[PDB]
């Protein structure tokens, strides 16, 4: 008897029980982050610790489940994710070394602060204080301290142990077949069994390259901008030809950017969008501002919501003895019990994140109908980017008045795109350097041609071409300021802001062309668009059958993600870059140092 | 269903083969799977089918129980006793009726 009935069998009696459990255990996080009780906590460190014991026994058990007598192809996948050789083919001295490395970062981590110069009482968690001074004012030495510090406790503890993970992770990802650790990590990308859509692991190699190289002519030039855009701020501490210090990254990797901005700023004098105002003498609220997004979504056509899902979804902070933080996300329980989670306050923000989560409401009970272990879009690139198109065209003054924020009186103009624009080059131009820096560096290393211990050295050649922050004070393997932000405290890769910001463009040209728009892409809207409505509705019905090409050509018909619109999409950014630099200095010398 | 979790109901998912019209089914026996035997118990290609309800108040809409009955009307050859109510009315007297 073939093996196709008893693998499809078993991934259905996987589905029942681990659904059981999934369910539970969706249950769970929602009520660990909305109790925190001993028990509940007990339940975490017991109960949740349950939850791990299935997969692996299976993931083990299907492993011994083959993959040759098998029909139906579906399952090649499925043993591929479930049968999960990858870490368990080597041996569990190896995994226990690295996962008991994990568990001592992880408590050390929890347990950590770090403090005042000269005064250590009004110590400062990373939380409240000088951090904040670093974004809000533009306090050196401030940074300084902050950042030496977050590492100076926390990386020079666990050196020789993320040393050791990082190199032993190596050896590992080497061993499984693929090259290394980072490759283990690629393995999300292979599609096959479509006739001509192949993707490859060393095809990606250099495709990418050159998608950066028509990057490359924006980019060098957005290299030549923040360059240039970081110009009016120190003449004395900063030579013209010299490489600019590490402490301005914005973060612990400059994970955000905007900080020396506003003093290079040409144009200020106008304040920004500020309507708190009105809100305080008309006091909306989120319950009126939910129906208003509800009708909204209507004048596209989307409907209501059920009883169970805001019947445990509480809308408002609770204090009193129950402490629940103020992240606001979307969440999902399963067997058509969904639920979400926020925190209520009158803000602009919170209304788009309110939208945001809507938005997310329809566009993932998009992948709700699929068999319980294929519940997702075609790819996981269109997730974000497709998640904010909505969002990001209520950012425009459009849809923003249409909820009423706005008086009808108000008349339209093309100075204000243009400082709408200049506005979005001060704020957002600041991640890709790193972005592309960690995703090529990942690639190469992942293939192999750049090493550890000359990380820092062949980092700043680099980043002397990327975003121009280099050591006052270089660090051997000694001293310590990659680490100071959990994140990549963390080892994880960078691929998704490049996939959201050209696909975002994209898909909106798309959606207006099929709707017979025509226009810039910064000015490409896709409301009132019911005709494709049911096709942005079936943009969202997709599955994870098929290689990326056949989807784009149903949902869109380019079966590619385009770079023309890169480089002719910025032929207004583009020239606004040089525009805004035609009588700025083109270029800021690279080659005097702070320390000599 | 029950709050503390209706693990008193049960729920059934499988069988071997088609079956017959209006027939009721009731098996509860090892799924012979692969090529291996089974010999009645869970193992080398082998599976029990049952499993109970655990409801808890939260399941969703489409787990939400819909009692369903089919009422069958069968129809053969009776006076049928079982037809349907019928009524009557009021008589008058001394008249063309």
């Amino acid at each position: 008897s073939t093996t196709e009935d008893l693998a499809k069998t078993f991934l259905e009696k996987f589905n029942y029980e681990a659904e059981e459990l999934s369910y539970q255990n969706s249950l769970a996080s929602w009520n660990y982050n909305t109790n925190i009780t001993d028990e509940n906590i007990q339940k975490m460190n017991i109960a949740g610790a349950k939850w791990s014991a299935f997969y692996e026994e299976e993931s083990q058990h299907a492993k011994t489940y083959p993959l040759e007598e098998i029909q139906d192809p579906i399952i090649k996948r499925q043993l591929r994710a479930l049968q999960q050789s990858g870490s368990s083919v080597l041996s569990a001295d190896k995994r226990e070394r690295l996962n008991t490395i994990l568990n001592a970062m992880s408590t050390i981590y929890s347990t950590g602060k770090a403090c005042n110069p000269n005064n250590p009482q009004e110590c400062l968690l990373l939380e409240p204080g000088l951090d904040d001074i670093m974004e809000n004012s533009k306090d050196y030495n401030e940074r300084l301290w902050a950042w030496e510090g977050w590492r100076s406790e926390v990386g020079k503890q666990l050196r020789p142990l993320y040393e050791e993970y990082v190199a032993l992770k190596n050896e590992m990802a080497r061993a499984n077949n693929y090259e290394d650790y980072g490759d283990y990590w690629r393995g999300d990308y292979e599609e096959e069994w479509a006739d001509g859509y192949n993707y490859s692991r060393n095809q990606l190699i250099e495709d990418v390259e050159h998608t950066f190289t028509q990057i490359k002519p924006l980019y060098e030039h957005l290299h030549a901008y923040v360059r240039a855009k970081l110009m009016d701020a120190y003449p004395s501490r900063i030579s013209p030809t010299g490489c600019l210090p590490a402490h301005l990254l914005g973060d612990m990797w400059g994970r955000f950017w905007t900080n020396l901005y506003p003093l290079m700023v040409p144009f200020g004098q106008k304040p920004n969008i500020d309507v708190t105002d009105a809100m305080v003498n008309q006091s909306w609220d989120a319950r009126r501002i939910f129906k208003e997004a509800e009708k909204f979504f209507v004048s596209v056509g989307l409907p209501n919501m059920t009883e169970g899902f805001w019947q445990n979804s509480m809308l408002t902070e609770p204090g009193d003895n129950r402490k629940v933080v103020c992240h606001p996300t979307a969440w999902d329980l399963g067997k058509h019990d969904f639920r979400i989670k926020m925190c209520t306050k009158v803000t602009m923000d919170d209304f788009l994140t309110a939208h945001h989560e809507m938005g997310h409401i329809q566009y993932d009970m998009a992948y709700a109908a699929q068999p319980f272990l294929l519940r997702n879009g075609a790819n996981e690139g269109f997730h974000e980017a497709v998640g904010e198109i909505m969002s990001l065209s209520a950012a425009t003054p459009n849809h923003l008045k249409n909820i009423g924020l706005l008086p009808p009186d108000f008349s339209e103009d093309s100075e204000t795109d243009i400082n709408f624009l200049l506005k979005q080059a001060l704020t957002i131009v600041g991640t890709l350097p790193f972005t592309y820096m960690l995703e090529k560096w990942r690639w190469m290393v992942f293939k192999g041609e750049i090493p550890k211990e000359q990380w820092m050295q062949k980092w700043w050649e680099m980043k002397r071409d990327i975003v121009g922050v280099v050591e006052p004070l270089p660090h051997d393997e000694t001293y310590c300021d990659p680490a100071a932000l959990f994140h990549v405290a963390n080892d994880y890769s960078f691929i998704r802001y490049y996939t959201r910001t050209i696909y975002q463009f994209q898909f909106q040209e798309a959606l207006c062309q099929i709707a017979k728009h025509e226009g810039p892409l910064y000015k490409c809207d896709i409301s009132n668009s019911r005709e494709a409505g049911q096709k942005l509705h079936e943009m969202l019905s997709l599955g994870r059958s098929k290689p990326w090409t056949f989807a784009l050509e149903r949902v869109v018909g380019a079966k590619t993600m385009d770079v023309r619109p890169l480089l002719n999409y910025f032929e207004p950014l583009f020239t606004w870059l040089k525009e805004q630099n035609r009588n700025s200095f083109v270029g800021w010398n690279t080659d005097w140092s702070p320390y000599a | 269903s029950k709050v503390g979790g209706n693990y008193n109901y049960l729920f059934r998912l499988f069988r071997k083969s088609n079956l017959k019209p209006f027939e009721r089914d009731i098996s509860t026996e090892i799924y012979q799977a692969g090529s291996t035997p089974c010999n009645g118990v869970e193992g080398f290609n082998c599976y029990f089918p049952l499993q109970s309800y655990g409801f808890q108040p939260t399941n969703g809409v489409g787990y939400q129980p819909y009692r369903v009955v089919v009422l069958s009307f069968e129809l053969l050859h009776a006076p049928a006793t079982v037809c349907g109510p019928k009524k009557s009315t009021n008589l008058v007297k001394n008249k063309c009726v």
